[PDB]
């Protein structure tokens, strides 16, 4: 009964999947796409870190140029939970 | 075929609730 | 949105960290670990598929050869994900 | 390399905290 989990991964599977189906259903992003989930999840409305955004965008890139696939958004996601300095720490 | 795929196709098999609610949820909030 | 995710990825780490951090500081997951964190945390639909759970903890650890890493257990936990390809299809 | 985690540091500070307090309930409530 893997309900704690599986509602978690499903979490990033019903953020993810809504910006895909502007388009169709499949499981990628195309890099404007991307920056769409990126600027609607975590609103920084009319804040700086738009440039920012386009350098995470380009992190992100960095797995495919012209779409990102969900298994790579979820590899980058272990990278931003990595990289959260506390979490790993208590 | 792939192989690995048939062995995490068991975990579907779980049977859980939850998921398929947080997954409504993760859509509804940009209805 | 933000929180949603934020709390989603604070799952990962919840569960995670238990299992490697159980005997040390330590960030990666034995396959002692990896085992004993889906059977407590995730259980199982029926214990006759254990044989099926150790053979996922060797497909885990397919990615170092002696110990699976917090990056490539999420990595995995995307596989896994794409494996509910209906939420993934829409 | 790429200053990978120097722009992801921007999103950990950005972040509304429940990563902590979502760990700190997943350590407590399994026992």
């Amino acid at each position: 009964m893997a309900s704690p989990l599986d509602q978690a991964i499903g979490l990033l599977i019903g953020i993810f999947h809504k910006y895909s189906g502007k388009e169709g259903d499949k499981h990628t992003l195309s890099k404007k796409e991307l920056k769409e989930l990126i600027q609607k999840e975590l609103t920084i409305g009319s804040k700086l870190q738009d440039a920012e955004i386009v350098k995470l965008m380009d992190d992100l890139d960095r797995n495919k140029d012209q779409e990102v696939n969900f298994q790579e958004y979820i590899t980058f996601l272990g990278a931003l939970a990595m990289i959260y300095n506390e979490a790993l720490k208590g | 075929s792939e192989g690995l795929m048939n062995v995490l196709k068991k975990i579907y098999e779980d049977g859980d609730d939850d998921m398929k609610r947080t997954i409504n949820k993760a859509w509804v909030e940009s209805r």
